[PDB]
């Protein structure tokens, strides 16, 4: 947490759960009446340092 | 101590603050409609008597990267992408009117359209389709809906998308990721942005994130050597001090 | 005056500006 | 009480010290998600000003408080902690590490130098002792 | 007043302290884009003159100025910066990151020696204090 | 007459 | 569910990440200690006399 | 009688 | 209470309490 | 009186 470890770790995650579930859409590739997920990604709230 | 120690210091901290701000850029590398903050030093000189020998340094954010990104083809007709120069409009978290690329539109149970959990801004105020119906999205925004049961003769237009032009210099993005008109370009475009109706969006392709790979390792790159530059610094700094404060023995 | 020398008036106040006006 | 140049060293040595808490304490809690009351840590900054009250206008140091930054502190988004608000973020302490690793070498510099200038100051006054012999 | 050696030692810590601030002030800025009226950060040096007083070529080191070089900064490709030129050309310090550190390595042993310096001049001026014991 | 004697006080920061 | 197994939960990107805080920051307070070790001889130096 | 110490003047430069 | 100062009564035992109570 | 001096001490511990 220097505010750069955990900006990078939420990314890692974030990578991690789209892999999951693109594994999982690949998984269930012979199942029927599958429907495919996809993932949706959205940024937290930006931090204001200083005034522009 | 020599204050000499307080400008390294602040160039550390400062590419520390950097190195943040990439990479919060970096974990967006995938967020449907994302721009990249630019991040730049500038150095502040510090005014008074004497040699004028020290200037700081600080970080800065001079808004935002509008190059459009990545347009992935999912053949969905909800998902729309603007054209370059082009935002969508929707409303904002306190009730406001904010701009967007996110083209990733929602329609819930009661058949309003969303962005985000943010309602979609039509001509005229939050657009709401017939429950449970097909949405189709023509080039220029305009929404057509097929109640099914009914024929395909019933597809009939129902409301436009408000669909803005809007360039970097004048928009800035708020804390909530939402874009708004900057202080000096909202007193001369008025509050509220006009449709430009030369706007062209297309139905079925979602815009990813700018987020140039490239440029943002080689800022890593170039960050690290700079923090261990000023580090060199904060360790000679110290060195001298404690050998000078010999002088006040005997 | 010269630096490290006396002076009869304090120095000016220092600031230093992020953006300047 | 210390004669002088005693006092003022000593409230220098003082006050340095103090400070070179404050810096250790924060770096202490760099990473601290949680107080006794539930608040997130706050970094803490000394607050140094002059001690001249018998008409002067130096008289040393001394710490008139120590106060919270008011700098934003860093929202990280977790929504399964128990001290997360409405929007799932829990705040983390704004803590520079690098001024703390700064204010640290600083502090033990002029700590340094005012001992340095405590024990020569002894020297002095035990040599004027044998004036005249 | 400062008598001879003790004069010329402080002048030249004095100088070597002013020409690592300057190092330390260039090597922090060699990104920086833009300064607070829109011009570059070009790098700065110190100028140094032996002060001489008026009939005596042996004195210490004094900072004459702060000059700011006038090497052509370097120029990169950005079109979309506001600060580029016509041509799309935006100006960057021409700061030699090699040099300066360099320049705060010599700083630093040179501010080391006239400390050496001081403190023998010193200690021999003390001893002088006990002629005939 | 005196502040915070470190970090947050030889940083830049905008105007009051 | 009848035929499948459950895993362990550990996150190795959040241990990866949690160990390398933890040596950085370790070696940030060893540096203090030794900052603060440093400082105390002096200061019982100036007993002397 | 000076000039600038150290990196301005202990490099090759061209005749001025 | 001026830090530094002599006080006839003594200073109040401290305490370090993990949780709030 | 007095208790175990360094570590001990000068550790957080459970109220009791």
């Amino acid at each position: 947490m220097i505010s750069s470890l955990w900006i990078a770790k939420t990314g890692l995650d974030a990578q991690q759960t789209n892999m999951d579930v693109i594994a999982n859409n690949l998984a269930n590739v012979s199942t029927n009446g599958f429907k495919r997920q996809r993932a949706v990604f959205e940024d937290l709230l930006y931090q204001t340092i200083r005034q522009p | 101590m020599d204050h000499a120690i307080y400008t390294a210091m602040g160039a550390a901290s400062q590419t520390l603050n950097q190195q943040a701000v990439t990479a919060s850029n970096l974990a967006n590398a995938s967020t449907p409609g994302f721009r990249a903050q630019l991040n730049a030093l500038r150095a502040v000189p510090v005014d008074g008597l004497s040699l004028a020998t020290r200037t700081l340094v600080t970080a800065s954010t001079p808004g935002a990267d509008m190059t459009p990104g990545q347009l992935d083809y999912t053949s969905r007709p909800l998902d729309v992408a603007l054209q370059q120069d082009g935002w969508l409009v929707v409303q904002a978290a306190d009730g406001a009117e904010g701009y967007t690329r996110n083209g990733n539109i929602q329609v819930g149970p009661t058949g309003q359209l969303t962005i985000q959990g943010h309602p979609v801004i039509g001509e005229g105020g939050p657009i709401t389709v017939p429950e449970g119906s097909e949405i189709t999205i023509a080039a220029d925004g305009t929404i057509s809906a097929l109640n099914p049961g009914d024929p395909p003769n019933t597809v009939a237009p129902v409301g436009r998308l408000k669909l803005v032009k809007a360039e970097g210099n004048e928009v800035q993005r708020s804390d909530d990721g939402l874009f708004r008109l900057t202080a000096e370009a909202q007193a001369e475009r008025g509050a509220v942005l006009a449709a430009d109706p030369s706007i062209r969006i297309m139905s079925g392709v979602l815009e990813g994130s700018n987020v140039k790979p490239v440029e943002a390792m080689t800022d890593m790159i170039a960050n690290a050597r700079r923090f261990e530059m000023q580090m060199k610094v904060i360790t000679s700094v110290d060195e001298n001090e404690g050998r000078a404060n010999q002088l006040l023995s005997m | 005056g010269v630096p490290g020398a006396l002076s009869n008036q304090p120095a000016p106040p220092n600031e230093a500006p992020i953006a300047t006006p | 009480a210390l004669l002088n140049i005693f006092d003022i060293a000593g409230s220098a040595l003082a006050a340095q010290s103090k400070r070179l808490n404050v810096a250790a304490s924060n770096l202490a809690n760099a990473d601290s998600v949680t107080g006794p009351d539930g608040q997130p840590y706050r970094a803490k900054q000394v607050v140094f000003q002059v001690d001249a009250a018998p008409g002067q206008a130096t008289g040393g140091v001394k710490v008139a408080s120590v106060i919270e930054s008011q700098a934003p502190e860093k929202l990280v988004y977790e929504p399964g902690n128990p001290l997360a608000d409405a929007n799932g973020y829990v705040k983390m302490p704004n803590v520079d590490v690098v001024g703390e690793m700064v204010n640290t070498m600083s502090a033990s510099r002029s700590y340094q130098a005012n001992i340095e200038v405590l024990n020569t100051v002894k020297s002095m006054m035990l040599k004027t002792l044998t004036l005249g012999q």
